[PDB]
């Protein structure tokens, strides 16, 4: 929870029938995206975001 | 002897070369794939070797057996060379004890593997 | 192959007759040729290639009075199975399995070709609907697979389509599913020999096709005999 | 063949096939030593052949009007036409059914190479009612086979629907052996086909489509069937009457 | 001078008044408004030219009005299902799993939403 | 040299033309829909970053976000990116790095390791979008404690025109920063709330985002051109191998022919 | 050629030659090469391959009586430029008329191609 | 030619081309029966070239100092200069003047491939 | 090429030489379609070395004094050994490729270098 995460879930209350709702828009929703800690070469394990 | 130390060495040795194919089209991989990345091309540094000086297979098993192990990954690759000989002859004067016995017996005993085992870690570590 | 005629005659039986290797009489054929005054024919091949092996091949063959299953082990020239040879050798077998070098070069053996293999007996008729889709199927998924390696060897993995890396990654398994331990094969593997009920084959790679297995590793699937042993592999790798 | 092309008849005739035939050929003139040339064929193998061809043919009212027609077999070496056999061949007949291994793995039975395959005569051999839903036909597999390669996400409006399209009349012409078709069962399947009414239904069921629309099509609207069989053409009522018994078909 | 902005989509780059959802008082910026930073919250935001008022829903974001008088408001979004989502927030209410550290959060902009 | 060696030698490269070239159209609408997705993020600079114009925000260890992508076959994008971070690293050895893209990972992971404290993955397939620009913003905020550095700084490749693009710097200013810059005053904004706090985790997330937008567009004009001097520079050496096939096919059928008349000769 | 020769020679006339098509005559004359037992030259060619294309080529000509204008319709075997049929076939040929499907599926009639259409004069 | 060579003259011999004289002698040769080598040329077929182009020369002083000058064409197949005649020839005259289809289609004419192309003596005879 | 016959040191750098040359060479298709930019760094730079070592292989002749245009540069054999093992070494990579084009030993590419820059 934080200013930025707080306005994307309701970004995503205002993007979740089927119809205003286009091809980027549920994409705009969409991240494969891992963030991967690093220390010292890598550390830990890589988890989703 | 030199059958137990080269155990699947030609098929890693496959493994390795699939692998330096994979990384030529630029991608960092993750640890595995580097591991094997690392211990082909110090097998395979360790397989060059200077003419007119063949080797005796108790020379050869002590060389195999450290590479396929992993003793030799810590060590940086232009230094391999330097490894052999000075490892070789850290054995002769050392450890004579397990080359008399790898030439005698052709075999290699558990009782070898594990003298083997504690004779090239020491070496390792200077 | 007079002996196995006679069996096959005067036995009134079922004869195996296994011949290695049958280009070995077209090529000793062709040593002779020219001192028997022959102008060469393409490729330096004796000009009767073709009715020289007619007149054997057809000789080897089941009749009505007898059974002869043949197996005959046939040497490729360098590797160009359009050498006349080889390729005339094509039309007189009811199976042809193709052995390929860049199949064993990846260590999968027997080194099939699961593609350049064909066999007369492979239609609904003779092996049921099931048997038939799941060996389609299966040739499908290799060949997409196949023909995409074009794109895999510039762009890597990450531009293919969602359906295809499904596609991609079910042929991976299935390339190393058909690989399988022979018996007669240890000495070069130290692994015991597999041999897997053709029931349990079909079955296997139904499975693997619908994907009920796709979250088992790669490496499971290599060097194994049929699905329960596929299973068991997982488990160990998972220790 | 010719008796029957000779007497107001027509018979089709299949060299299965001209390869081995040019390899016997060879092996009579290598033996009796005339002179070889290249890929040791006596230089008149090309005249054995089109001394064979050229007898296929349609004959004159004035002759009977009988007819020959040839479909010569021949093997190509990994797909080489410019090999000496397959070059005489390709330039006595009058096209070319093209076979590929890798569209018969991919599933696609008859493994027909269309940008390779032609019929010189074409159009002009081929029953009115086909050439009119399948005239489009022709141009859109060449569309789709330029574009062919973007199969692999951001694409046009324009580039998918070509793909669409492609993808399912690839599979309508996907056929299993010994099944041919009568020509009032394929006008109806590629009426749906290139007017696109097939581009809802899912790849996986084109099959079980063409299947179901034919009987469905036999028990309810025997009449345009009849009717394409016994005129061979297609009016303007028809492709109306067609249109309505594919779109009551695909709805449900 | 107006300049509505999305990271998406840019929505207004002249305008009489606007009326923005704040803190939480809905301020009425006229022609001549003394510079303000506030954040917007999730709402209908109306541009007003003539008597011409279009509304849009917002996800939330920063209005400013500048020296040069101007306003600047940026948000990041401008229904399907009333009940949907609501109920897929509410059975993972949740518990102590870091789930509900952001799951609880639903609740707060959907009955907010709706009520317009 | 053979017909076997010439024939799988160039079809392979007959390949990658055709590859090259499909990938020089897939990232031409790629272009198109990264065209109107960069417009709208830099549009929306020109209105967040004015406040911070107008207010006059100054600076007073760093942290160091640097984006490029995790793809290859885009010229020379991460490449003179990690040239800009490492001229810029060698005024401030004692930074904190975290890394978007992987490309940009492995330039930089070679030559200053240790100052790497975070990664992001998968990253340049789409188009950048606020969900993982603030997703990552908030991570940053999280596992690298944002909030707390003097001075952040974002690098990026901003795209000058279609055919080229610039190495490009950006500061992004914490809570206090904003607070205590020269002309505040200048706006009545409400105290109770922490304006700044939120100006800041919102401009974290947004200014990521225009720098991603315009990076990302940058790298679309450098794939496109890089594919299409591929394809370009694929089919010269088609000419190559064509010509050569051409011949080797007419001396292999030759040659055959030569040793046919002799063995027909005797 | 030899009637078209004498609508020259008799009548004055420029007269038109088609030949279709000259690869086959080529192909032909290399048969018979064969069938006589001579030694193929480059590629199963026949070693007279440039005399005997000299040979007919020759005679289309002006003289002061009048021309032989020929048509040729050229065969390009696997579209190699560099076989010495063609090559030998475009040693004599002065101008070149190219029709194509591209310009026929524009709506052009003739299907000549403009830019591709080269001649010597 | 020669005849201005050895009465103190100078001629200039241009053989347009050798590589069709080649093929005339290729045709000779396998109707004699010759062992066809390299694209069915003869074994002499350098030989045929080398005796020619040999007899340009400049004379010395105490000959009358005649000079033959040889300019012989070839055609290359498709730009590819390591033909069989290209580089016999290549190996008996003193430089080429190579000219480019390329250069040529674009409007560079005289073609002259200037990286391909070199004299080999003609370095003397440049006026200042 | 034999370190009994021309002494280890010579050997060693002529087999690193060899090796450099040869990195490039089996790099080539990809220089050719992709270029330089699609190379690991590791490869960047060691391309990088072989083309100035290629270029450092060429030598002025005395005799083709009329076509390079340049006095006919000799190179001693202990000369030619001292100079490419230091080229292995890295210690002139700041120097640009066309310097080692055409000259004699090393210090005659520090010659050009000079003579190059302004």
């Amino acid at each position: 929870i934080s200013y930025a995460a707080y306005l994307n879930v309701a970004a995503q209350a205002i993007r979740s029938k089927t119809e205003l709702q286009t091809a980027s828009v549920l994409n705009r929703s969409q991240t494969d995206a891992f963030y991967t800690q690093y220390k010292n070469a890598s550390e830990p394990t890589p988890i989703t975001k | 002897a030199l059958k137990q130390v080269a155990g699947s060495l030609k098929l890693f040795l496959a493994q390795y070369r699939e692998v330096a194919a994979f990384a030529q089209f630029g991608s960092d991989l993750d640890a595995s794939t580097k591991q094997t990345l690392v211990r082909g091309e110090r097998l395979t540094q360790l397989l060059k070797q200077n003419q007119y000086s063949p080797l005796a297979t108790e020379e050869q098993v002590p060389l195999i057996y450290a590479g396929v192990n992993g003793h030799l990954d810590g060590i940086e690759l232009s230094r391999i060379g330097e490894f052999e000989s000075s490892f070789l002859s850290y054995l002769k004067s050392n450890h004579n004890e397990l080359l008399t016995e790898i030439r005698e017996k052709g075999e290699l005993s558990k009782e070898l593997l594990a003298s083997l085992k504690s004779a090239t870690e020491s070496f390792v570590a200077t | 192959l007079t002996i196995a005629e006679y069996f096959r005659d005067e036995e009134g039986q079922d004869v195996l007759l296994f011949i290695d290797n049958i280009f070995r009489f077209t090529q000793a054929g062709s040593e002779v040729s020219a001192l028997l005054g022959r102008i060469p024919s393409a490729f330096g091949y004796q000009p009767t290639l073709a009715t020289d092996m007619g007149l054997l091949q057809e000789r080897i063959t089941t009749t009505k009075k007898g059974s002869v299953t043949s197996v005959q082990a046939v040497y490729v020239p360098a590797d160009d199975l359009t050498d006349p040879a080889p390729a005339t050798t094509f039309a007189h077998l009811d199976a042809t399995t193709v052995l390929s070098r860049g199949i064993s070069e990846l260590g999968i053996y027997p080194a099939v070709d699961p593609l350049d293999s064909k066999s007369r007996l492979l239609d609904a008729a003779v092996v049921g609907q099931e048997h038939y889709d799941v060996a389609s199927k299966v040739q499908e998924t290799l060949q997409t697979y196949k023909s995409l390696q074009d794109i895999i060897a510039i762009l890597g993995m990450d531009e293919l389509s969602e359906q295809d890396k499904l596609t991609v990654e079910r042929a991976r398994k299935i390339q190393r599913f058909l690989s399988q331990p022979f018996a007669v094969a240890e000495v070069f593997t130290g692994i015991p020999g597999k041999l897997v009920r053709l029931k349990d084959t079909v079955a296997s790679f139904k499975a693997v096709l619908e994907g009920k297995y796709d979250n088992i590793p790669e490496h499971a699937f290599y060097m194994v005999g049929g699905i329960e042993d596929v299973v068991a592999k997982a488990e160990k790798l998972a220790a | 063949g010719e008796w029957f092309r000779d007497n107001g008849k027509h018979a089709l005739i299949v060299y299965d096939d001209l390869s081995k035939q040019a390899v016997a050929y060879r092996q009579l003139s290598l033996l009796l030593r005339r002179p070889p040339g290249r890929e040791a064929y006596p230089g008149d193998v090309f005249y054995l052949h089109s001394r064979l061809l050229e007898r296929a043919a349609k004959l004159s009212e004035k002759e009977g009007s009988g007819s020959l027609t040839a479909l010569p077999v021949i093997e190509t070496q990994g797909g080489d036409v410019s090999a000496y056999i397959p070059t005489n061949v390709i330039s006595i007949t009058d096209g070319q059914i093209f076979l590929e291994a890798e569209l018969f793995y991919k599933g696609i039975r008859p493994a027909i190479n269309v940008g390779l395959s032609v019929s010189r005569v074409g159009s002009a051999a081929q029953v009115k009612a086909l050439k009119q839903v399948a005239g489009s036909l022709k141009l859109f597999l060449a569309q789709y086979r330029e574009v062919a390669a973007f199969a692999q996400s951001d694409l046009d409006a324009s580039t998918k629907q070509t793909l669409v399209r492609g993808e399912r009349l690839t599979q309508l012409l996907k056929q299993n052996q010994y099944s041919p078709l009568a020509t009032e069962e394929q006008v109806p399947l590629i009426y749906a086909g290139v007017n696109g009414h097939l581009d809802g239904i899912e790849l996986s069921r084109i099959g079980e489509f063409e299947s179901s629309f034919l009987s469905y099509l036999k028990s309810n609207h025997n009449e345009l069937l009849t009717e394409i069989r016994e005129k061979g053409e297609l009016s303007k009522e028809l492709l109306a009457s067609l249109k309505s018994a594919t779109e009551s078909f695909v709805a449900t | 001078k107006l300049q509505f902005a999305l990271p998406h989509e840019t929505l207004y780059s002249e305008v009489t008044q606007v009326n923005l959802p704040a803190k939480s008082g809905r301020i009425g910026v006229l022609a001549n408004h003394v510079p303000t930073v506030e954040q917007l919250l999730p709402g209908v935001v109306e541009v007003m030219e003539g008597s011409n008022s279009k509304k849009f829903f917002i996800s939330g974001g920063f209005a400013t009005v500048q020296p040069d008088s101007q306003l600047c408001v940026t948000a990041i979004e401008a229904e399907n299902i009333k009940n949907l989502l609501a109920e897929a927030k509410k059975n993972v209410s949740s518990s102590d799993a870091r789930e509900a550290a952001e799951a609880a959060i639903q609740v707060e902009v959907l009955e907010n939403l709706q009520s317009v | 040299a053979t017909l076997k060696e010439v024939e799988m030698r160039l079809k392979s490269i007959k390949n990658i033309e055709k590859i090259t070239k499909t990938m020089k159209i897939v990232a031409s609408t790629r272009l198109s829909k990264a065209e109107k997705a960069k417009i709208s993020a830099k549009k929306m600079d020109e209105a967040e970053q004015l406040f911070y114009k107008n207010a006059e925000t100054k600076n007073l260890k760093e942290l160091i976000v640097a984006i490029t992508s995790d793809k290859g076959l885009c010229g020379s994008i991460h490449s003179q990116l990690a040239k800009a971070v490492r001229r810029h690293l060698n005024d401030q050895p004692n930074a904190d790095i975290v890394t978007i893209g992987d490309k940009i990972k492995m330039q930089l992971l070679r030559t200053h390791p240790n100052n790497i404290k975070l990664s992001i993955n998968g990253i340049g397939k789409d188009a950048p979008t606020f969900q993982e620009s603030a997703l990552i913003a908030d991570k940053l905020l999280s596992v690298m404690k944002a909030g707390t550095y003097p001075k952040i700084s974002i690098f990026y490749n901003d795209p000058v025109s279609s055919l080229s693009f610039e190495p490009s710097e950006k500061p992004i200013f914490n809570a206090k920063t904003i607070e205590q810059s020269p002309s505040f005053g200048k706006f009545e904004i409400d105290t109770d709330a922490n304006v700044p706090r939120d100006l800041f985790e919102y401009t974290l997330a947004n200014q990521m985002l225009t720098a991603m937008a315009q990076g990302y567009a940058a790298e679309i004009s450098a794939r496109r051109n890089a594919m299409d001097n591929a394809s370009k520079n694929a089919g010269d050496m088609i000419n190559r191998y064509s010509i050569l096939y051409n011949r080797t096919r007419q001396a292999v059928i030759t040659n055959e022919l030569v040793d046919i008349i002799t063995g027909a000769s005797s």
